[PDB]
DNA sequence: CGAAACGACGGCCAGTGCCA
DNA sequence: TTTGTGGCACTGGCCGTCGTTTCG
């Protein structure tokens, strides 16, 4: 239960998908999935606690009966995504027309448009201050 | 276990609403969530906690008692220079980074 | 005539400011 | 002497008690 404890805001929320172990997006619970096999596991071991829940019907007590062949997400850094005066400029599509180096910007670019400046908004440092330096070798 | 049990089981008598925020921003509750999401968490957990103790004042038990706590409110991250504000007047004194570092 | 309910006020605790 | 620190007194915010005024 460490990893719901981290909870920031929507961070977690979109989490369950980084494990990820789910059917085709959600069947069962307001998953987290991993809150209900560690709770199936119970304590650290301990059979009783195993069995318990297999007596009715920790990653392999899951793999025996459970919503598996679907295959959703990967990492841990897969993303996907987590979908379900001078600015840019010029213009813009992306990939940049006026800026930007050259790896991992683009991105930025793609997820920018629009269309505020600034602003700077987490917290800074740069962009509005890169651009100015471009405008600057007009 | 949870900002919950924490305020449920202390209460705003002991544990007062001024005192809760201190706490957290000092990093006292670091282990149930986020500052942001817990400051925010305050004063709706502080109801519910308020409210679960009536429900165990005019009969009932636990399952009946207790419609247990609801999930964090959410709020944004905070960034490190607001953060590290907090951390200095909750303790007094720049406690785990100085905001300079970042 | 007696109970209740509302408002005043103390004090207590805490956050602060001063002075030694 | 111009600086920091540790103790203690003052204000404000909330809380709980008590006293008065109203209603039955």
């Amino acid at each position: 239960h460490h990893h719901h404890h981290h909870k920031a805001g929507e961070a977690q929320d979109l989490a369950e998908g980084w494990r990820a172990f789910l059917e085709a997006l959600k069947p069962t619970l307001r998953a987290f999935v991993r809150e209900a096999r560690p709770h199936l596991e119970g304590k650290t071991l301990v059979l009783r606690f195993p069995e318990s829940k297999a007596f009715h019907h920790l990653l392999p007590l899951a793999r025996a009966q459970f919503g598996v062949e679907e295959l959703a997400f990967v990492l841990e850094k897969k993303s996907l995504s987590g979908a379900s005066p001078p600015w840019e400029a010029e213009e813009g599509e992306d990939p940049s027309e006026e800026l930007r180096r050259l790896a991992r910007l683009l991105g930025g670019r793609l997820l920018w448009v629009r269309k505020p400046k600034a602003p700077e908004a987490e917290e800074p440092v740069s962009e509005d201050g890169i651009g100015g330096n471009g405008i600057m070798p007009p | 276990k949870s900002l919950g049990d924490f305020l449920k089981r202390l209460p705003e008598q002991v544990v007062n609403k001024r005192a809760l925020e201190s706490l957290v921003k000092a990093g006292a509750l670091d282990a149930f969530g986020d500052r942001a999401r817990l400051l925010a968490s305050l004063e709706p957990l502080l109801r519910w906690a308020a409210e679960t103790r009536e429900r165990g004042r005019s009969g009932l038990v636990g399952l009946f008692a207790e419609v247990e706590e609801p999930p964090l409110v959410e709020a944004s991250p905070l960034d490190e220079i607001t953060m590290l504000r907090y951390e200095k007047e909750a303790l007094g004194i720049y406690v785990s980074g100085h905001p300079v570092l970042r």
